[PDB]
RNA sequence: GGUUCGUUCCAUGGAAUUAACGUAAACCCUUGCUUUAUUUGUAAAUAUUAUAAAGCAGUUCACCUUUAUAUAGGAAAUGAU
């Protein structure tokens, strides 16, 4: 069975000093993702995924429909997980080398800040704000920002169930409406026949996730309220989870070409 | 095994030894069946990629090259006369004919 | 001609991409949660069980017994009851009859002995194959060559020998030995199949051989000395058996050697052995004379 | 390996084989080695020489 | 008496008997086997004894003179009756397949049915009906009918969910932009077309040989 | 109605020919053409048809053999199982 | 039990593992080609009949088909040769 695993740094006994509460990371992490893998455990108590692990679970059961309500569980531990795995007790110098890709990316380092966190409240909905290192057979090593609603996956494997848009506030009849329908149908007509869109690199190299950030209500609706007036709520909770990011980290699992 | 594989249309041909190859070398009565499965293995782990190919697999897939040449007998062209007469050779039973053969009427 | 050529730089990626998704799947597997992994198929192999458990034997299928029809009466000793149409062998006697067959493969091992794991199947070469390096010992996968121990002279005629001593090293001087000694035996044969294969325990009764097998429903139990009451016709269970058999032998190698290197000898110069001894100082009596 | 037969292969030892053209102006002509036209240190290459 | 004689559980006394004394008398005996002092202290265990065997089931009392004393018994446990009731009014419970490959054999060490239908390690199953029946059967002394309406109730309610999820789960990922591949419903019918099709070239290629028959049968040998 | 018996113990389970023997298809056209004359005449022209087929078969190449039919080797395998045993 | 011109080859057997003779292979003549030799043989000749020493060559390749996936077979003036 698929048992709770310690966070990395002692969060569970203390919490993150300046982002998350003791009790708030505790109803987030230990109480949430207890809930999540009970439920997951009843899903594939008698399948082959008894002993598979998250991720292998997430490729999986992708595009089978008639196993979408396992992807949800599988999925969703694993990218909460990934956005504990990333965080530290204080915050990190952002490295040399990684700090002059992301200007080569997006022009400044706050000026992705701006765009992560004004993706998460434009957003407007439970999902998860990935940072994915995307790389063609010949572009170089490129960054972007990338989006996923409530049990999303940024991995190519999983692009079945990306989730990177709403349909009902993004497919209507304006010239962005029709374009965005398109898309829409054309991906479930070829997704069915079996036909690719976008050639993608043998075993999932393209897209590597490096930075997560969980945008769900019930992780920070407790430590930073509703956001009455502007005080706190979800966009606080972005801008405070920006200290903690572990740069360090981030830099490693990056991989970036030596290029300097 | 966890190295990638080839596809079998891109891996080069290479002839390997036959059953009485290995029996000879070896001096055992090899069975038939237990060597076919035992080539597979070869075939097999030639398909991985040579240069994540280890050592040791390049030397042990070495010693079941078969490195056998077939004797090469090429006839002789025919070749023509500076006056553009070509001699050709028949025989039948007792026979031996000489026609020489030049652009006429 | 590109659609040809696209399949090149292609290849040339494979060791790239490799490396990147190996690195990958270091970083981003095991997140999500910890998974309880309490079986492996080839687990008997890797990391054989010291002891087989009650757990162990059932989980393994082996008390899976044949047919009622088709099933030895003499062996009923060993029978549980009837399910399924099939005799349910006692998990409980086969755990007591294995521990006492590993008892008899550690004390082998640990006098010197030749011991010899024959499971003669179509997926049974890797399980013996497993069980004699742990031991130390011979191992067969494929028929029995009828005569192999009553026509040893034959058969085994050509195949090369050594002669090793307590530290188990070669021994210099001995040449002469190995071309008019005649081949060996094996001191404990453990058959993983002694249904198929009776032509391997006649030859061990006849030539005084102890025998292990792995007595089914329907086989008959007087052809072993050690029987192991079991179901054979599961590889699961065939790997556990021959599993804690071949720790056995490991187990009593190492005190072999460990009795060894204090200058404690556990064995004593086999008879054939000891009469070329008497027969070499016969000959260097001659030289002190002449 | 008694009775094992002989596959037929082309045995390039064989002084037949070696040198395709056997007149020595071709041979001693600087072919592919380097001032070693001396008759006699072709010979020393071939056989076995006692003196 | 086809069967030739297995000494085998005598191979240590034979073997000692022929180390004792040394074929050319007035010598010491020469060394025996390696494996004579290995086995000397694990005698062979008694075999070909037939016991009576375990009795799963009280014996005919009645019998005067009864036969097959020396035959193991059948085992019948209180819950092979609930299983045959339980999947005879359930029969497509079957359909839905269940693993008998035990990992380790401790599933059972974590089985309180007391608890409820869902329990560690094991699936949602007919087994859990049956259990779970068995236990408030004999604990809270109810009916084999009263505890089976309990056990079985709380089976539907838990087995509604989980179709419901399926249903709710797709639908809700298409509303995000979620596309999921063939449904079983169509990958059914492509294989029937493939079928239907190779019954059609085989029913075209009977029919021919009938209807080519019949001209043979019937006699033109003459033509007027 | 009874059930099919075991076999006894025999020296060996085997079909006696495996592959069926198919007739060669120009003796039924023979037999038709035979029949032709019988009820008319020899030499008439209601046979015209019919005797141009007995000439389109001989002129006809042979087809080829079919494939061995391994029906036997799984025989022996099954035997011991199916029977009561093997004899001799 | 199959296969093969063949106790040939493969598989298999609760008994097999091997040796000699015959068989087979090889040998002689013959067929194609290569190299050497040119008289007493060859019109000429830059070498092609003949003469005769050695060496190579086949069911080899291609095609079709193929059992138990182990051993292979078919096609015969319109694939090569
Ligand atoms: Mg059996
Ligand atoms: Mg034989
Ligand atoms: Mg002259
Ligand atoms: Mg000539």
């Amino acid at each position: 069975q698929h048992y709770l695993m310690p966070l990395r740094d002692n969060f569970e006994q203390e919490g993150i000093r300046n982002f998350l509460s003791p009790g708030s990371v505790n109803m987030a992490y230990t109480e949430y993702q207890t809930f999540i893998l009970e439920k997951l455990n009843a899903l594939v108590v008698g399948t082959d995924f008894e002993q598979k692990d998250t991720k292998s679970i997430v490729l999986a059961t992708a595009r089978d429909p008639e196993l979408a309500h396992v992807f949800n569980h599988a999925s969703m531990a694993h990218n909460n997980h990934f956005f504990f795995d990333h965080l530290s007790p204080v915050p990190v110098k952002m490295g040399d080398k990684l700090f002059y890709h992301i200007n080569e990316n997006f022009g400044s380092v706050d000026t992705l800040r701006d765009e992560m966190i004004g993706t998460a409240v434009s957003m407007f909905g439970p999902g998860f704000v990935w940072l994915v290192r995307t790389q063609l057979p010949g572009q170089p090593v490129a960054l972007r920002v990338m989006a996923t609603y409530l049990a999303g996956s940024p991995y190519p494997g999983a692009h079945w169930r990306r989730q990177e848009m709403d349909a009902q506030t993004s497919i209507g009849s304006s010239p962005q409406g029709l374009s965005n329908g398109q898309r829409f149908f054309e991906r479930s007509a070829a997704g069915f026949k079996g036909n690719k869109l976008e050639p993608t690199a043998p075993g999932g190299t393209d897209l590597i996730p490096i930075l997560c950030l969980n945008t769900w209500e019930y992780a920070w609706l407790r430590e930073y309220g509703t956001g009455v007036g502007g005080m706190g709520g979800k966009l606080a909770y972005a801008q405070s989870w920006w200290n903690m990011i572990d740069w360090a980290k981030v830099e490693e699992e990056a991989r970036l070409e030596t290029r300097i | 095994e966890d190295l990638p594989v080839i596809p079998a249309t891109a891996v080069e041909r290479v002839a390997w030894k036959t059953l009485e190859d290995i029996r000879k070398e070896l001096g055992e009565q090899v069975k038939a069946s237990e060597f076919a499965r035992c080539l597979a293995l070869v075939k097999r782990l030639n398909s991985i990629h040579p240069d994540l190919k280890p050592q040791e697999i390049k030397d042990v897939l070495d010693s079941f090259r078969r490195n056998v040449q077939p004797f090469t007998n090429v006839a002789k062209p025919i070749p023509i006369d500076q006056f553009g007469r070509a001699c050709g050779v028949g025989k039948r039973k007792a026979s031996s004919a000489r026609a020489f053969v030049v652009e006429g009427t | 001609d590109e659609e040809a050529l696209k399949l090149k730089q292609q290849i040339e990626a494979i060791p790239g991409n490799f490396k990147l998704f190996k690195q990958t799947k270091a970083q981003t597997q095991k997140l999500g949660a910890g998974v309880e992994v309490r079986y492996i198929p080839e687990q008997y192999l890797r990391n054989p069980p010291s002891d087989a458990s009650l757990e162990d034997l059932m989980a393994a299928q082996a008390h899976m017994g044949h047919n009622t029809s088709l099933w030895n009466p003499a062996n009923a000793r060993y029978i549980y009851g009837v399910r399924q149409g099939i005799h349910i062998i006692s998990l409980e006697t086969t755990a007591t009859h294995l521990r006492r067959a590993a008892r008899v493969v550690e004390e082998v091992a640990y006098r010197g002995g030749l011991i010899l794991f024959v499971g003669t199947r179509p997926g049974q070469r890797p399980i013996v194959v497993r069980a004699a390096e742990l031991a130390k010992a011979c191992h067969l996968f494929t028929k029995w060559r009828p005569g192999t121990i009553t026509n040893r002279e034959q058969l085994l005629g050509g195949v090369p020998l050594t002669v090793v001593d307590e530290l188990d090293r070669p021994l210099s001087g001995f040449e002469d030995h190995l071309h008019d000694r005649r081949p060996l035996a094996p001191d404990l044969v453990v058959c993983l199949n002694p249904k198929e294969n009776m032509t391997l325990l006649y030859e061990c009764s006849l030539a005084k051989i102890p025998t292990i097998g792995i007595i089914d429903t329907n086989t008959n139990p007087s052809w072993v000395t050690y029987q192991i009451p079991a179901n054979d016709d599961s590889l699961r269970a065939t790997a556990l058996i021959s599993g804690v058999l071949g720790r056995a032998g490991e187990r009593g190698q190492k005190r072999r050697l460990e009795a060894a290197q204090r200058g404690v000898v556990t064995w004593k110069t086999p008879a054939d052995v000891q009469g070329y001894f008497e027969l070499a100082s016969a000959r260097a009596a001659d030289a002190r004379r002449r | 390996q008694e009775k094992a037969s002989l596959i037929k292969s082309v045995d390039w030892n064989l002084l037949e084989n070696k040198f395709k053209n056997l007149n020595l102006s071709f041979i001693l002509n600087d072919a592919s080695y380097a001032e070693r036209n001396n008759l006699s240190e072709l010979l020393n290459k071939l056989y076995y020489n006692v003196l | 008496g086809k069967g030739r004689i297995f000494q085998a559980a005598k191979v240590y006394q034979r073997a000692s008997e022929a180390a004792a004394t040394n074929i050319v008398s007035g010598l010491p005996p020469r060394n025996p086997p390696l494996w004579l002092k290995a086995i000397e202290s694990i005698p062979p265990a008694e075999i070909n004894t037939r016991p009576y065997p375990i009795q799963h089931s009280p014996p005919n009392p009645r019998a005067r003179k009864p036969r097959n004393l020396f035959r193991p018994t059948k085992i019948v446990y209180p819950e092979d009756e609930l299983r045959r009731d339980f999947y005879r009014d359930h029969p497509w419970e079957l359909a839905r397949p269940r693993m008998i490959i035990e990992l380790d054999g401790k599933d059972a060490r974590f089985l309180d049915w007391s608890k409820g239908l869902r329990q560690r390690g094991i699936p949602l199953s007919g087994e859990s009906v049956v259990q779970r029946q068995l236990w408030l059967m004999e604990n809270q002394g109810m009916t084999k009918q009263e505890a089976y309406d309990k056990a079985r109730h709380e089976f539907y309610k838990l087995r509604q969910l989980e179709q419901m999820e399926r249903r709710i789960a797709v639908e809700e990922a298409r509303m995000v932009g979620g596309y999921f591949g063939k449904d079983l419903l169509t990958v059914g019918m492509e294989l029937e077309n493939k079928t239907y099709e190779s019954w059609k070239k085989w029913a075209t290629t009977e029919i021919a040989r009938q209807e080519s028959a019949r001209a043979s049968m019937y006699t033109n040998v003459v033509d007027n | 109605p009874n059930k099919p018996i075991r076999l006894p113990p025999l020296k060996q389970l085997r079909v006696r020919q495996a592959n069926k023997a198919e007739e060669n298809p120009c003796i039924a056209v023979m037999s038709s053409v035979l029949a032709c004359w019988a009820s008319a005449g020899y030499n008439s022209a209601g046979c015209a048809t019919v005797e141009n087929a007995l000439r389109a078969c001989m002129d006809a190449p042979k087809p080829a053999p079919k494939p061995n039919n391994t029906i036997n080797y799984h025989l022996s395998r099954f035997q011991e199982r199916l029977t009561q045993g093997k004899s001799k």
